[PDB]
């Protein structure tokens, strides 16, 4: 299975995967910022009067 | 038919798109690609130009007047009665002007001439793209552009140049009127010049490059010499149509007021406001 | 007397006629060189015949 | 990515740069200087509660319009 | 007024021709540069001298000979700069292996 | 004058310069988004 | 066989196709005007407009000019072709009509209109070498001569600047095809 | 990878550089001209304070 | 199939391809900002039942 | 009927026909576009008993 | 000049990718009629 | 020109090239019908 | 650092920054005179607290 | 500092020099002359608290 | 032509010349940022 | 022609001038602020 | 042609003094101004 890596250059691979994990993570927070309302509960309970 | 030395210049080549497919001669003109997409726009915009006098109220030629739409229509296209026709009539004409554009840089490259003539022409087309594309394109609706008719394209003129009260003070109209000017006065001095040495008195030799240049001297105080009257001549005549570009632009999209209050800055000079 | 016909309008119609006489003239002198025209039926003038081809007198030493 | 030194004569590229840099200093400056907001050499004293804000929403009158009626 | 091969550059300083005595890539580049175009310039100014006194015609004898002359001061100039340039290259320790002349 | 050396070389920095680029210029939304969402 | 082209086919507007070499031939744009003068042009005196610049004592150039001379030419397949070594200048109206090239191939000088010369960087700095985008460093060896090395004829002129003219189209075979 | 054969970086990087520089300059204006995100002006409203378009009338 | 890179030039085609898509795009994103639908860089935080829709045809 | 091939080579008229398909169907676009009935970015959700009849 | 077998070996892609194209066609305005049919 | 191999070997780039670029396109109009559908 | 001096000419660049440096502060005085704050041939001897400000954001 | 009159022509400079603080003066005095508080030919004669002064903030 | 020795110590210049632009515009920043928040 | 000992002493004089301009525009910045402050 | 070294010392006295003597009447100008009608 390790072929499949054949003719790659391994700094490229990660530049690519690095790249799409921080898209994906970033996207996946937001997303779930929104529908957890989570820190809209965390800064209401810290707010002020 | 051919001049008396014409055909050994009639080679293949020099073409930009189509190769030896329309590389031929139709009387005198060539024809090549751009040859038959002018023909195509030619006839197609010249039809719907009659189509445009058979359904106005007369066949006069003056009074013919196919117009734009109204400005309600913004950049769409609208009903063809109601000035599409106009909108489709455009169209050919940016084809044709564009296709005739090409065809004479094929022309140039098969007699290993300059591009000179093709990008002295796009003067001439920026001007028109000016009028109908660019400046209804700031503007937001295609109904800026003027009528297609040979006095009702005037009456656009007049109310185009009073929407601004006093369109003599427009900074750029002024320059672009002192280049139509002053090409006008370029030409008859080149034109007179030439002719009066190749055309001397009866009797007289044939004049030279150097009774020319004398002459010349004498009514300008210097030489502007053989290929400097050219440029000059192309410089003059271009200019005004770039200047005239340029100043029906600025009138509208970005000056709306009336053009002698943008003198205003000139008065407030800090050293005599 | 005449309702239409007016100072302006006869002095176009005289205008037209001399430039029209012009262009003609013009295209006279266009046709010094080049004519007549080859063609696999002979030569051909075009229209109007063109003015014959001037000859030069150069300056005679200088 | 140094290798972008071997590519162009450096005192050209540091002419292309310090035209690029003072030339955006410049446009940044005058767009804030015409701005309501950030126009500091007549309001800079204001403090930042006092300075202009852009409107949310203007009002109306329903028979006022601020266009003539067109055709 | 710009110099003939700095051009609009030499509004910027950029002004390789003047006489550097320090080791500098840029001067030395120009300097290969301008030693083989007057060096050809020289061998054509003598090319032009021999032909004129084959013709005899003494007042363009007179021009070519002091065309000549001037090429041959002008080719010095740069001979100059390349020995200076050459002594220098010699001891700053990022310089070139070739010889600048 | 590219070789197959250079040219993989290259292709290394303009693919990963452009992904770096691409990620600040995705937190950028993120930071443009949070502030004023456009839907 | 000694017509230049035949028609390309028997219909009336049809193209013509040289037999030969064009370039040499002297077709399509590489033609000239054949029955043109074989004299020198004269100035208003009666001198020959046209000269060698070491021959006339009173011409130099301008001071904030490039001298051309012992510049490399670099052809159109980037080739260097030559240097200068000569100029010729107009005398009636003041300016460099020809270059004249020592070719580094051969033992052949050729003159070399000016209108076929561009400046690196058009002229703004470097002013180091000429670029003749017409025509290749091996066509240099083809370009006519002229019967003397001080005057040149009317047809000489014609036949000179015809040869570069035709390079356009001719100097790879690429040049004549489209773009698309 | 071998696009890098057929294009010269030296001009390659220009030219990319100066498409996102075009780019990147019409959509900032392109934004500072609407009114939502004028926001030079109005960058301190709060999201729900900030304008919004006008929607369909139903009538 | 891979014989059109044989009729043309790979490098011309690419570049007249992004030319044409470039523009292609640039367009229908003018198209829809200039429209009342979808001008969404104003209206966009709108729902999909609030957004403008154009008017029907009469009742009768 | 291969032979129009002989007499127009393929390579010229195929870029030829893609630029004449690619402008009528521009053309074809903005003319439905800008209609009443066919303005679909505007109308398009509203189905066929609601779109615009051009009656007068 | 292109021979004949050449030609042929053409005309049966043109012909083939005409008609696909056609066929296309013929879908999107089976879609179209179907949503907002012009007669 | 180009050999029929090296053809080969480009034309897979630019097959998988027009599918990627199909691929997101149909993610952007799957978003955007979500988002306000057309018809 | 001082070998700048020997990629670019002193002679030279010492012409471009005085003339850059004249320019931009003529520019600076110019608009700080046509202001109503720093009018200052006007309005200098108005104290800090005398001198224009320019409208401030309160509106109903 | 004489040193500097190698770097440059003395003669150039003392041109440059004496031609700026000609158009500077020049600027000036009409800059003055345009102004109320400093119309020194109409108004030279009055008194330090009697010339023009600008207006100030309203303070109302 | 330009040397890595010269390609490396010019890339230091380069950095130093860099950040401290972005040190003196960030203060710059946060001095106009205190004064009058543009969020 | 000029030696790398002239560039430095032509550094220190360029160096010296352009502080002491520095120094003196603040100084006139001290005087313009304490007559009629901007912030 | 050039400038020598003497002569580049011997031109500066005179500069200075020009320089000098210059800004002392424009000092004395300013101050006249001032007393007359000060603009701060
Ligand atoms: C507004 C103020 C300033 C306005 C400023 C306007 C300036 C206009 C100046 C140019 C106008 C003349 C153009 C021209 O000469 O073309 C060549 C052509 C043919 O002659 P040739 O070139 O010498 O010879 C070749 C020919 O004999 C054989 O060639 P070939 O066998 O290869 O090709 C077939 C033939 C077939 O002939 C034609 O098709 C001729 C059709 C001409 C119709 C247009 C006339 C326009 C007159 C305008 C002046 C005025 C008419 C009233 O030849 C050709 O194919 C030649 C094609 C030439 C195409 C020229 C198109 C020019 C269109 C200009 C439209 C201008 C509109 C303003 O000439 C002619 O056919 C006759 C022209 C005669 C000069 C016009 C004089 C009119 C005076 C008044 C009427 C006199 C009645 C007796
Ligand atoms: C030459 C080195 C390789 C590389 C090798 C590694 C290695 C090895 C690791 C990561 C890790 C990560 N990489 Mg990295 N990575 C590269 C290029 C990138 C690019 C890009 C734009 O090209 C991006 C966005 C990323 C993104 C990421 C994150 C998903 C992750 C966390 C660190 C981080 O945010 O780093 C942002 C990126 C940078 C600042 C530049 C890349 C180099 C720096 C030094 C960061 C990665 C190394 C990390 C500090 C090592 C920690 C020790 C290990 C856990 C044993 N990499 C280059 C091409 N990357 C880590 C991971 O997988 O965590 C889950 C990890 O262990
Ligand atoms: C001559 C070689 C050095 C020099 C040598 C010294 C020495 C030695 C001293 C100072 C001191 C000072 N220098 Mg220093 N200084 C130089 C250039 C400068 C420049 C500049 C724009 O280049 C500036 C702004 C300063 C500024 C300053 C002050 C911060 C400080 C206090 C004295 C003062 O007010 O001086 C006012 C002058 C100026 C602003 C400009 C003119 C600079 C003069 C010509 C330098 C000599 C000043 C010195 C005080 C003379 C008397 C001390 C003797 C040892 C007896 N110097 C030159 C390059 N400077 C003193 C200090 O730090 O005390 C705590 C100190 O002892
Ligand atoms: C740039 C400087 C000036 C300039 C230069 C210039 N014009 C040029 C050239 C150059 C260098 C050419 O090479 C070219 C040419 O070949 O000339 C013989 C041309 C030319 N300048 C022309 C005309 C022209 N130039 C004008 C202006 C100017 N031309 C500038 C002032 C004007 C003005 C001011 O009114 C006109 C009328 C043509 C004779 C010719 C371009 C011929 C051409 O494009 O031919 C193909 C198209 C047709 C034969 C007809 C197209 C018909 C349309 C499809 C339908 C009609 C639509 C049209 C918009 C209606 C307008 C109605 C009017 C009453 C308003
Ligand atoms: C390079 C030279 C080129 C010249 C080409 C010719 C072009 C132009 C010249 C035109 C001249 C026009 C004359 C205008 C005055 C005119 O028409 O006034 C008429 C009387 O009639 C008249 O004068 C009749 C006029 C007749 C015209 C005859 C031919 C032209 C004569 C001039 C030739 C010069 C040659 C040198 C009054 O008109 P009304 O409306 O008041 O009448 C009714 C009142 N209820
Ligand atoms: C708002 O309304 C409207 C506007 C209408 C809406 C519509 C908008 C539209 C249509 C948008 C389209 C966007 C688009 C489409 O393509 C956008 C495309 C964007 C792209 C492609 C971005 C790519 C960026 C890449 C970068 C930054 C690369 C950086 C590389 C670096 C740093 C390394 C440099 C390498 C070196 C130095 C080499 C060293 C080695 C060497 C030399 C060696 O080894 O030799
Ligand atoms: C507003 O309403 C208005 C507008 C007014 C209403 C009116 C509208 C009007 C009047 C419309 C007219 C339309 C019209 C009329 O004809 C339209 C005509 C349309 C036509 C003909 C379309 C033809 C398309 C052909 C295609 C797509 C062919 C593709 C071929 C391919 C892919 C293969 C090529 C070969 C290869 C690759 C070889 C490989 C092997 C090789 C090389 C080897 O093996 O060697
Ligand atoms: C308002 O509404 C209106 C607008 C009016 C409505 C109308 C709309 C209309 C009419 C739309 C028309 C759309 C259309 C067609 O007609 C659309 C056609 C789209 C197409 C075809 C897109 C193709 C995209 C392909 C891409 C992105 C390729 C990317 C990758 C490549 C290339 C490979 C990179 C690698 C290389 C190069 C190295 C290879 C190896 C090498 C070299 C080696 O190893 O040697
Ligand atoms: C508001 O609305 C709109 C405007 C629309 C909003 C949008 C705005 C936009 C889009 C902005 C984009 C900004 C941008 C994007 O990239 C901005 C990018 C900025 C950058 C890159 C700044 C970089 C600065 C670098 C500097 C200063 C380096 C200086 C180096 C020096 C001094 C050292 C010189 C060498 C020396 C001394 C010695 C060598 C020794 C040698 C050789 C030896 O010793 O041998
Ligand atoms: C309205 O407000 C808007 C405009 C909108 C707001 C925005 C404003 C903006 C963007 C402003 C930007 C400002 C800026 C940015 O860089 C400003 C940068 C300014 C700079 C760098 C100034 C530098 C000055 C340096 C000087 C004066 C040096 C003098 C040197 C002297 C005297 C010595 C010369 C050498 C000698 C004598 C030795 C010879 C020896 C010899 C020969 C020998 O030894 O032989
Ligand atoms: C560490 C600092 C060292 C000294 C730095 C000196 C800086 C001098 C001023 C730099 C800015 C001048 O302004 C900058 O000039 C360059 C000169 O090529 C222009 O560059 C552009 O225009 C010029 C002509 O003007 C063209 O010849 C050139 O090919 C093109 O790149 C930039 O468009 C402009 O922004
Ligand atoms: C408003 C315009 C500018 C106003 C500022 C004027 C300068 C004010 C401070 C001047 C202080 C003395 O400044 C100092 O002069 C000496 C020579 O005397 C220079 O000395 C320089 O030349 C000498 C040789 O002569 C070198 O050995 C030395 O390495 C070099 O720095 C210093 O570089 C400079 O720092």
């Amino acid at each position: 299975m390790h072929r499949i890596w054949m003719g790659t250059d391994p700094h490229i691979i990660m530049s690519a995967l690095g790249s799409f994990l921080v898209g994906a993570v970033l996207v996946m927070h937001i997303w779930a910022y929104g529908q957890f309302n989570w820190p809209a509960t965390l800064k209401a309970k810290y707010a002020t009067p | 038919a051919m001049l008396s030395f014409e055909k050994k210049y009639r080679v293949r080549g020099g073409t930009l798109i189509g190769g030896d497919l329309f590389d031929f001669w139709f009387g005198p003109f060539y024809v090549g690609f751009f040859g038959v997409t002018t023909i195509f726009f030619v006839t197609l915009g010249t039809l719907l130009c009659v189509w445009g006098a058979a359904m106005g109220p007369t066949w006069n030629l003056w009074q013919i007047n196919i117009a734009p739409p109204d400005l309600k229509y913004g950049l769409g296209l609208a009903p063809l009665r109601e000035g599409g026709l106009w909108q489709i009539i455009t169209l050919c004409a940016l084809g044709a002007f564009g296709s005739w554009a090409l065809r004479q840089a094929e022309i140039a490259r098969k007699l290993g001439m300059g591009m000179h003539i093709p990008w002295a022409y796009g003067g001439a087309i920026l001007a028109y793209t000016t009028l109908v594309v660019i400046r209804p394109f700031l503007l937001g609706a295609w109904g800026h552009g003027f009528p297609y008719g040979i006095f009702s394209h005037l009456d656009w003129v007049s109310n185009v140049g009073y929407q601004y009260l006093h369109f003599h003070y427009n900074p750029a109209h002024m320059i672009a009127v002192t280049f139509f000017f002053t090409n006008c006065l370029a030409l008859a001095m080149h034109g007179s010049l030439i002719l009066s040495v190749t055309n001397p008195p009866k009797g007289t030799p044939t004049g030279t490059s150097e009774q020319e240049n004398v002459f010349f001297r004498d009514l300008l105080g210097y030489s502007i010499g053989a290929i400097g009257i050219h440029r000059l001549g192309l410089f003059l005549a271009v200019g005004a149509a770039v200047w005239s570009a340029i100043c029906i632009v600025i009138s509208g999209p970005f000056w709306t007021q009336g053009w002698p209050e943008w003198w205003n800055w000139w008065l407030n000079l800090p050293i005599w406001k | 007397m005449m309702e239409y016909i007016d100072g302006a309008q006869i002095a176009l119609y005289a205008f037209w006629l001399f430039f029209f006489g012009l262009i003609i003239y013009l295209r006279r002198e266009d046709k010094r060189e080049g004519y007549p025209l080859e063609s696999p039926q002979g030569p051909r003038d075009g229209w109007p015949k063109g003015a014959p081809k001037k000859t030069y007198v150069h300056r005679d030493h200088g | 990515m140094h290798r972008i030194w071997l590519m162009y004569d450096p005192r050209r590229v540091m002419v292309a740069l310090v035209g690029f840099l003072a030339v955006l200093a410049l446009v940044i400056h005058f767009v804030l200087l015409s701005s309501q907001r950030y126009s500091w050499i007549e309001n800079g004293t204001l403090g930042a509660d006092q300075a202009p804000v852009g409107a949310s929403a203007p009002a109306a009158a329903a028979e006022m319009s601020p266009l003539p009626p067109g055709r | 007024s710009v110099p003939v091969n700095d051009g609009i550059w030499a509004w910027y300083g950029i002004d390789d021709d003047r006489p550097m005595a320090a080791w500098s890539r840029f001067h030395a580049t120009r300097c290969v540069e301008q030693l083989a175009i007057n060096r050809a310039r020289v061998g054509a100014a003598e090319w032009a001298l021999a032909d004129v006194q084959a013709r005899g015609i003494v007042p363009c004898i007179a021009k070519a000979a002091a065309h000549l002359a001037r090429a041959r001061a002008e080719l010095a100039d740069w001979e100059a700069q390349g020995h200076r340039l050459e002594a220098a290259r010699k001891v700053t320790p990022g310089a070139w292996t070739t010889p600048v002349i | 004058g590219m070789t197959e050396e250079e040219a993989r070389r290259f292709h290394g920095y303009m693919v990963t310069g452009t992904l770096g680029y691409v990620v600040v210029a995705s937190v950028a939304h993120f930071l443009a988004w949070s502030w004023r969402p456009w839907f | 066989s000694d017509v230049k082209f035949v028609p390309a086919d028997n219909y009336n507007g049809s193209p013509i196709i040289p037999t030969g070499n064009p370039m040499i031939d002297g077709v399509g744009p590489a033609s000239w005007a054949e029955d043109r003068r074989d004299e020198p042009d004269l100035t208003y005196h009666g001198s020959h407009k046209i000269v060698p610049m070491r021959l006339d004592p009173t011409f130099s150039i301008a001071k904030g000019d490039p001298d051309p001379r012992g510049l490399p030419v670099i052809a159109a397949d980037k080739q260097v072709a030559g240097t200068v070594v000569e100029l010729w200048v107009n005398r009636s109206e003041p300016q460099v009509s020809y270059y004249e090239v020592q070719l580094a191939s051969g033992e052949r000088r050729v003159l070399l209109p000016t209108g076929y010369v561009q400046w690196p960087n058009f002229g703004l700095w470097g002013n180091d070498k000429l670029l003749v985008k017409s025509i290749t460093a091996a066509q240099f060896a083809n370009v006519p001569a002229t019967k003397r090395d001080d005057q040149i004829t009317l047809l000489e002129e014609d036949k000179i600047c015809a040869y570069y003219a035709g390079g356009h189209m001719y100097a790879f075979a690429e040049r004549s095809q489209p773009i698309i």
